[PDB]
Formats: structure tokens, sequence, C-alpha cells
């Protein structure tokens, strides 16, 4: 019984493990999202600035 | 007669003493058990523990 009382732990081990592990990911990657258009739209409007800058170098 | 009692005197005593080492014999079995299940199963437990959050952790770092 020391045995299968451990073998109880281990069901729950497992899952649990994954369910939370594999849960995370959701929120990393949902954010993930979320944060990589974040710093798209700090650019966006500051961002004809840079094209009119670097069109400037190259032009003469 | 009183010879053969002295025969008698000779076994009762005896009969108890094969239970008295007996008593301890059940007993012992018993607690190598006790100590012994329990300390197993601590450290399966801790085991199963450690074997999740370290992974959960290096989930983390993903």
């Amino acid at each position: 019984e020391a045995e299968a009382k451990a073998k109880a732990l281990e069901a729950q081990y497992r899952e649990r493990e994954r369910a939370e592990t594999e849960a995370l990911l959701a929120r990393y990657r949902e954010r993930a999202e979320a944060e990589a258009k974040a710093v798209r739209e700090k650019a966006m409007a500051r961002l004809d600035e840079a094209v009119a800058l670097v069109l400037k170098e190259v032009l003469p | 007669s009183k010879l053969e009692a002295i025969l008698s005197q000779e076994v009762e005593a005896e009969i108890q003493a094969l239970l008295q080492e007996a008593e301890a014999k059940a007993e012992a079995v018993k607690r190598e058990a006790e100590e012994k299940a329990k300390a197993l199963l601590q450290a399966r437990e801790r085991a199963l523990e450690a074997q999740y959050r370290a992974a959960l952790r290096r989930a983390e770092s993903a």
C-alpha cells in the first residue's frame, strides 16, 4: 500500500502537470500574439517618419 | 502423584515463554512494515512533485 497510494499520486501528478503546463502555453501564446502587435502599434504612428528619413539618404 | 507434578510445574511456565517470544515476533513484523511503508511513500511523494514542478518551470522558460 505504500506503492498503491503513490500510484494514486502519480495520476494527478501527470494530469495536473499536463493541464497546467499546457494551460501556461495558452496564456503565453495568446499574449505573444498581442505583444507582437503592440510593438507594431508603437511604430505605426511614427513610421512614416522612418520612410521619409530613409528616403532622404538615398535620394540625391 | 507429586513426582510427575514437578514435570507439570516445568511445562506451564514454558508455554508462556513460547508466547512471549511469539508476541514480540508478531509485533516486530508489524513494526518493520510501519516504518518502511511510511518512509518510501514519503520519498515517492517527494519525487513526484519535483518531477512536475521543474517541468512546469522549464515550461515557464518557454
